[PDB]
């Protein structure tokens, strides 16, 4: 239940909270999904201020996917597990 | 560079290539017969290479 309900003009979702929000345990399978709500009449632009994978080019054990709406592959702009994540 | 930042640097006209140099810090790769026209009207732009 790693829920992260938030909105506003901006907001910085980090990998620091996933050990600090205490919904996880060190060394177990997570399904923690961040939820982004816009301000009314707005569009969303994810940019990466930091990006670092412990197993590069291995999209089985660590990745970051970007779903544009609900959990559907109909709206899946990009899915990164390489060294560099471009901005969507 | 330009493949990684395609939404940033690549523009949709020669007109937007002028404005990004007039406003931002930009090095627009224009064809050399409309560099020889814009630099005649705007004396604040130049052809910096060959
Ligand atoms: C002096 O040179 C600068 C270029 O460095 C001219 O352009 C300014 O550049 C900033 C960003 O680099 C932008 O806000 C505008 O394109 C320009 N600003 C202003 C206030 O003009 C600048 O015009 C030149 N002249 C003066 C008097 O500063
Ligand atoms: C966004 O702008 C409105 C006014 O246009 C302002 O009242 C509001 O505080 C701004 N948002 C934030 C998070 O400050
Ligand atoms: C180029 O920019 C500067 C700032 O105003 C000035 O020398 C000149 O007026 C500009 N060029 C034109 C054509 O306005």
């Amino acid at each position: 239940d790693c829920q992260f309900e938030l909105s506003g003009a901006d907001g910085i979702v980090r990998s620091s909270q996933v050990e600090q929000e205490e919904k996880t345990k060190p060394g177990q399978a997570v399904d923690c999904i961040w939820t982004i709500k816009a301000t009314p009449k707005a569009k969303i632009y994810l940019r990466f201020l930091d990006y670092q994978m412990e197993h590069s080019n291995e999209c089985k054990r660590n990745f970051v996917a970007v779903y544009d709406g609900s959990s559907a592959i109909e709206n899946l702009k990009a899915k990164f597990c390489s060294t560099v994540a471009n901005d969507v | 560079f330009m493949s990684s930042r395609r939404q940033s640097v690549l523009v949709k006209s020669n007109e937007e290539g002028i404005q990004r140099v007039l406003t931002s810090d930009y090095a627009f790769l224009m064809e050399s017969t409309t560099i020889e026209f814009v630099t005649q009207r705007n004396c604040n732009l130049t052809q910096i290479g060959g």
